DNA sequence: GTATTGATATAAGTAAAAATGCATAATG
DNA sequence: CATTATGCATTTCCGACAATATCAATAC
RNA sequence: GAAAU
């Protein structure tokens, strides 16, 4: 039943739309065993599998892999249920000091109750599905590794715990987890037993023998120990034919029904699982704050930006389906498809006795023979499985329920199909809904074909003149796309240039295409967003002129110019005329470029722009023999020019490193009353923190890993506790603030776009900076963002952070060295002897920072005439603050407020001036 | 007629990158005293012999004053202690040659390329009295240096191909330590596994009394070393050195499975040898407690066993029938 | 009296300590 | 304070990423 | 390996 053929093939929109509600109603059993966990399916249909293997005699296939798990789990039972026994037993103690100390009362008393609750099959079934799952990962080749088997395990428990709540110690703890899932991984180890044949060279005949079907090892990697499980050759044979669905079902797959609109942070997209608003990994402060802001309610915005987001329709494409299903089945490895690689090939061993060297040089063409292998079979096996979701929901159509990760940026909640994958995977998508082509429909489709083409630069006239010289080509392509010309090929994006090409041929051979109906998607992109996002900031005349926000007849591109700029400097640097020069000259590719000049002003460094320029030289091979020291020459080259040429980019950098180096070196007054014990200088719990304008709250999660081994019984895992607060990473926090200011700002703007694109009744897709509409409604969308960006920009956003800076940190004390001889300090000594006279000992920033809080509160306090009192205090924070020179202080330690450095000058620049800019995105 | 350098020359040497060195003329003339090269190289007007990293150099200086070889060179390429062995040493029988010790790819070209140093290849009957190997490894972070000179010991590769190489090697006092360790002690590591299985080695030299606490006293005894103050080199600051003496010994086992039994059995090195077979492959336990007879064998941990154990359990490896294949033992995260 | 905390070695060519690509942070 | 060390713009997804065992002092 | 800045 092909439901978008009969869609396409119904003439009235009425029935149309009672198609569509009919759909709608019917799909929804079918979303709800689709979206059912798979612990009872699994164990149901192994104890199938069994019965009728048991009916049959016996299989030797995948059946028979079930059969043998259901025997596991069969085996497994009677050693779960006595454990818990054990536990429940142990637990009802009435008193004792040290009985079974060693390893009753560490562990027992650690995991009796935790385990005592779940159903002792389900955690049978969870642990076997999960140590299953885990296969090849963590580095291991025939394995996985340990210190992810037993977290995984024990996550999976709690996870499942959670689902019986909902049905109905909000979170385990790191090491009770650990504790669980290697007790249960240990009770597996010891139960699970595959037959295996081998020859004894002895005996020169065959064996048959029984062997256990995991093991426990460890292996050195630079001489640091691993935590090892290997698993069976037999099961790596047995498991490896079947994919990731024959062996159990996916859990994260595109919806059918309409996903469930974003109310709070927690209720939105999948009808029957929680998602929570952002991609909070491990951090409880931004948890917390996501709650907050959550109860507040200020983030209707993003919850109707999210809702738009996911409320449009998709559909397979089903002839660029069809085109690579024929190319997978033939066999051989296209320009994305990797293609069938049959076994591995091991390079002959050189003699014992020969070089230390050649041995060397053989073991390193080993290991990169594996590690090529296992990453061609992987990708392999992912787009197998890619092709098999797109089989699966062909026909049909699809919803992309979406997330956002702390910047604010959106993401879908599926991550293995989705229109953010390659090539293949956005070409393999469609609009559900068509609409008519209009007036303007032609002409962004042919835009649209030329810039994925990547004639993206060039006028939109020439785009079409382009597009009309090569329509031949496109018809021909467009007829036979397999065995041909293949014209498609030849493009950046060839997938979705293969679907423009037939969709741009169906046009062609309709009569009249004003009333052609279409459903391919046409991106509209912005041309370098970072940069138009400091001249918006800064309100630089040249850098919107630059980056095409002002509007102009021709498109100017800043990496063009920086690109011929390089052309400059080397063409003098000829006059040197080094091996790099001369090899460079004519070979200054945009694509690097495009990377360092993109990425100078989000503070990239020397290393990693030697590393950037090294990396996207390689394909092309101007140094095949070794690129490195002519990548370190055309950084240096390209810095120069780049520091010559931007101006204000740079002193907003610089200002907000500034800012998150003075918040990362900052200490709550009232909060540290808690003995850090350190004294003089203490621990730092100050992470930057800003409200976007869409009202999300942002906090940046870089802190220290305590990472500390726990006690198992399989082995002392080395983990890390995500609930202990810990110590920020300064320069970490430092160097990533910008780049996350920066994409908060873009994807607010996005998120506002489609809010106001979903109130005006189109349908978008937006590829973080990219957005997708219908080709009819380029013009409107265009507008609407226009339109956004003008109301989101128009206000002062630097000097509202640094508002919100002072808002949020007005209480604040950063310490700061300041000289003996300074005359200030001499009333600073006096006032700290008295605080060393009440203390009689030398005296202590800790005390200091309570005398400072104490004046605080009473400012605040009820009592005026406590609050006078209060006045009449002086500390060395009292006293400074009558100060407003910083610098002029800046031995001995003092304490010093906090203030944030002053804002840079806001040059004089109309924002307004882009609703005509044509080109600005594009 | 050879100078010998002094601390009034070694005090103008800026950096030696982390190497100590001895300067004491009485030390080193004790030491060759003890060490009596003279009965194993009847002829040492005839005798070839190669050093690595000399430094200082004083060591080779007395050696060739006391014995005279016919051919003696130095491999150097740290700049400020090759200048000075170049000014030093300069119109002299003794020969320097700039080249680093560490690269596998020097001592390839400097005896298979352009015949610079030609050893005679010897049969493992008995010590080789035609070529003689010193080194000087005094520095911490070259660990891995002394390491694979023992793996290339037991592969027969890198310069023992020619025969049982005497070898003398000033390496840390620490290291000492950690090689000479006899069953039982809880300094014993695959290092000194391997140092018993390939050579035998006695103790000449020590900087520090205190450290020769840690060593067997039975060995310290046998070997009486010569204890020397720390007042003989030149940065004080370092830790103690010591010296050793290497000499090849003859084996019959296959070293590849060999190393990977060691490698995986001494990991769990206190752990009682009735489990630690589970680290070893699947069914290894089982098949391990089956096969072997002597039970005390299995109670006795891999920290108390010997190379003639190992050299059992290798076997039972071998003749194991479901023995994994350990040419892949290795992990995946490789630049790609 | 004992259990939690911290130090150290493993393997061993991704050397190490000289240099340097460099800005910024941590030293005594 | 001149001297010496540390890491190298951000984020998402995938089998990505990523130490452990033994032994000492000590804290209780 | 893929996506964006
Ligand atoms: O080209 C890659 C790829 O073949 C493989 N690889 C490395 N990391 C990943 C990963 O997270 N996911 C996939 N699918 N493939 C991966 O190794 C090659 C790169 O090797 P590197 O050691 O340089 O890999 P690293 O992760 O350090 O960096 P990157 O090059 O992938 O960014």
């Amino acid at each position: 039943i092909n439901f978008f053929e009969i869609y396409n093939s119904l003439p009235t929109l009425e029935e149309k739309k009672a198609f569509e509600s009919a759909l709608n109603i019917f799909n929804q059993d079918r979303q709800k065993v689709l979206e059912n966990r798979a612990t009872e399916a699994a164990r149901e249909r192994w104890k199938h599998d069994f019965e009728e293997a048991k009916a049959r005699g016996d299989i030797s296939i995948e059946k028979n892999l079930n059969v043998k798990l259901w025997k596991w789990y069969n085996e497994m039972l009677p050693l779960v249920k006595e454990e818990i026994n054990h536990c429940r037993s142990l637990l009802s103690e009435k008193l004792s000091d040290k009985k079974g100390l060693n390893k009753v009362d560490t562990n027992r008393l650690g995991y009796g109750p935790y385990l005592t609750l779940i159903d002792p099959g389900k955690m049978c079934v969870i642990t076997i599905l999960e140590l299953l799952k885990l296969n090849s990962t963590g580095g291991v080749i025939e394995g996985m590794r340990t210190a992810r088997a037993v977290i995984s395990v024990g996550k999976a428990i709690e996870m499942e715990f959670r689902s019986e709540q909902v049905l109905k110690k909000i979170l385990w703890p790191q090491s009770i987890r650990a504790r669980i899932g290697s007790v249960l991984i240990s009770m597996l180890i010891q139960v699970a037993k595959v037959s295996v044949q081998g020859v004894d060279p002895v005996t020169k005949a065959k064996v048959h023998g029984e062997a256990p079907a995991f093991a426990h090892g460890y292996q050195y990697h630079n001489g640091s120990k691993l935590g090892v499980l290997k698993i069976h050759k037999t099961l790596i044979r047995q498991l490896n034919g079947e994919r990731l669905i024959a062996s159990v079902q996916p859990q994260l797959l595109p919806m059918l029904v309409e996903p469930k609109p974003w109310v709070n942070w927690r209720s939105g997209g999948y009808h029957y699982t929680q998602s929570t608003l952002l991609r909070t990994k491990d951090s409880p402060e931004q948890v917390a704050y996501l709650k907050a802001a959550s109860d507040n309610g200020d983030i209707d915005r993003v919850y109707d930006g999210l809702n738009v987001l996911g409320r449009t329709p998709w559909t397979v494409n089903r002839k660029v389906f069809d085109v690579v299903s024929q190319v997978w089945n033939k066999g051989e490895g296209f320009l994305d498809i990797p293609g069938a690689q049959d076994e591995m090939v091991l390079p002959p061993a050189p003699p014992k006795n020969s070089d230390p060297s050649i041995l060397r040089a053989w073991k390193l063409q080993v290991k990169t023979i594996a590690n090529k292998f296992s990453s061609d079979r992987s990708n392999r096996c992912d787009t197998n499985y890619k092709l098999e979701i797109a089989r699966a929901f062909l026909g049909e159509k699809l919803y992309f329920p979406h997330n956002l990760d702390f910047r604010g940026r959106a993401y879908p909640l599926s991550p293995h199909f989705n229109h953010l994958g390659n090539d293949m995977s956005r070409g393999l998508l469609i609009f559900w809904h068509g609409k008519k082509l209009g007036p303007s429909g032609l002409k962004w489709l042919k835009i649209h074909l030329s810039n994925l083409f990547g004639f993206d630069k060039l006028p939109l006239k020439d785009r079409v003149a382009f597009t009309e010289s090569h329509l031949q080509d496109i018809k021909d392509s467009a007829e036979n796309p397999l065995t041909g010309d293949r014209w498609w090929t030849t493009a950046d994006k060839p997938w979705q240039a293969l679907a423009t090409c037939f969709e741009l041929n169906e046009v062609m051979k309709m009569d009249n295409p004003e009333e052609f109906i279409s459903h391919q998607p046409v991106h509209q992109d912005g041309t370098c967003n970072g940069l138009q996002h400091y001249a918006a900031l800064g309100g630089d005349v040249e850098g919107a002129t630059q980056v095409n926000l002002v509007p102009s007849d021709k498109p100017q591109d800043v990496y063009a110019h920086v690109a011929r700029l390089v052309q400059k400097r080397l063409e003098i640097a000829a006059e040197k005329g080094d091996e790099n020069a001369k090899i460079l000259k004519d070979k200054i590719t945009r694509k690097v470029v495009k990377q360092t000049v993109m990425t100078n002003v989000y503070g990239v460094t020397y290393v990693g722009a030697t590393f950037q320029i090294a990396k996207q030289l390689s394909p092309i091979f101007d140094d095949r023999k070794e690129s490195l020291d002519f990548s370190k020459y055309l950084t240096k080259h390209v810095f120069s020019a780049i520091r010559e040429l931007f101006h204000s980019a740079h002193l907003i950098q610089d200002w907000l490193g500034e800012s998150a180096k003075r918040i990362s070196k900052s200490i709550r007054l009232d909060v540290d009353e808690k003995s850090f014990k350190n004294g003089n200088k203490p621990d730092f719990m100050s992470s930057v923190i800003w409200t976007t304008p869409l009202g999300l709250p942002i906090v940046q999660p870089y802190r220290e890993e305590s990472k500390k081994q726990v006690e198992t019984n399989l082995q002392t895992v080395f983990i890390s506790d995500p609930f202990a607060v810990n110590p920020v990473n300064a320069r970490r926090q430092k160097a990533g603030l910008p780049p996350n200011f920066i994409h908060s700002l873009d994807a607010s703007h996005m998120l506002l776009s489609a809010a106001e694109c979903g109130k005006q009744g189109l349908d978008f897709a937006s590829v973080h900076d990219s957005y997708w509409t219908h080709a009819s409604d380029i013009d409107t969308m265009n507008v609407v963002l226009r339109e956004q960006f003008i109301k989101l920009h128009e206000v002062d956003l630097v000097l509202r952070l640094k508002e919100e800076f002072d808002q949020r940190y007005k209480n604040y004390v950063k310490i700061g060295k300041l000289k003996r001889s300074t005359d200030l300090a001499q009333k600073i000594i006096r006032i700290r002897k008295d605080l060393s006279r009440k203390l009689g000992r030398s005296t202590t920033l800790a005390d200091e920072i309570y005398f400072e809080k104490k004046r605080q509160e009473l400012l605040n306090s009820p009592l005026i005439e406590d609050r006078n009192v209060g006045e009449k205090m002086v500390t060395t924070v009292s006293l400074f603050e009558d100060i407003t020179d910083l610098d002029a202080l800046e031995g001995m330690s003092v304490l010093l407020p906090l203030r944030l450095p002053e804002i840079p000058p806001k040059g004089d620049f109309d924002v307004t001036v882009l609703r005509n800019s044509q080109y600005f995105f594009s | 007629s050879v100078p010998i350098p002094g601390i009034k020359d070694i005090s103008k040497l800026k950096f030696f990158y982390g190497f100590k060195y001895l300067w004491n003329p009485t030390v080193y003339n004790k030491i060759f005293d003890k060490l009596d090269l003279t009965k194993t190289y009847k002829h040492p007007e005839e005798l070839k012999v190669l050093d690595l990293y000399p430094g200082v150099g004083i060591q080779s200086a007395i050696f060739y004053n006391k014995y005279c070889p016919r051919q003696y060179s130095l491999l150097e390429k740290r700049s400020s202690l090759y200048k000075f062995l170049n000014a030093k040493f300069e119109g002299s029988p003794l020969q320097i040659l700039k080249r680093d010790p560490y690269d596998w790819s020097t001592y390839s070209n400097l005896i298979d390329e352009e015949r610079i140093f030609v050893p005679e290849v010897q049969s493992s009957d008995h010590i080789n009295d035609k070529f003689l190997t010193v080194a000087n490894v005094t520095g911490e972070g070259s660990e891995g240096l002394i390491m694979q000179w023992l793996s290339c010991i037991g592969n027969k590769n890198w310069l023992y191909r020619f025969g049982k190489v005497k070898m003398l090697l000033w390496m840390p006092s620490t290291t000492a330590r950690k090689l000479l360790a006899r069953p039982g002690m809880h300094s014993r590591s695959k290092c000194s596994v391997v140092r018993e299985a390939f050579t035998d080695t006695k103790l000449i030299a020590i900087s520090d009394a205190n450290e020769l606490k840690g060593f067997d006293s039975q060995c310290i005894e046998e070997w009486d070393p010569i204890l020397f103050s720390a007042a003989e080199i030149w940065p004080t600051k370092g830790k103690p050195i010591a010296l050793v003496e290497m000499d090849p010994i003859d084996f019959d086992f296959d070293v590849d499975n060999w190393d990977y039994v060691t490698r995986h059995l001494m990991i769990l090195k206190r752990t009682p040898l009735n489990t630690v077979m589970d680290s070893l492959g699947h069914g290894g336990q089982q098949y391990f407690n089956s096969r072997i007879t002597d039970k005390d064998l299995l109670k006795k941990c891999p920290i108390d066993l010997t190379n003639d154990e190992f050299i059992y359990l290798t076997k039972l490896f071998m003749e194991w029938p479901f023995k994994p294949d350990i040419l892949m033992d290795f992990v995946d995260m490789y630049q790609t």
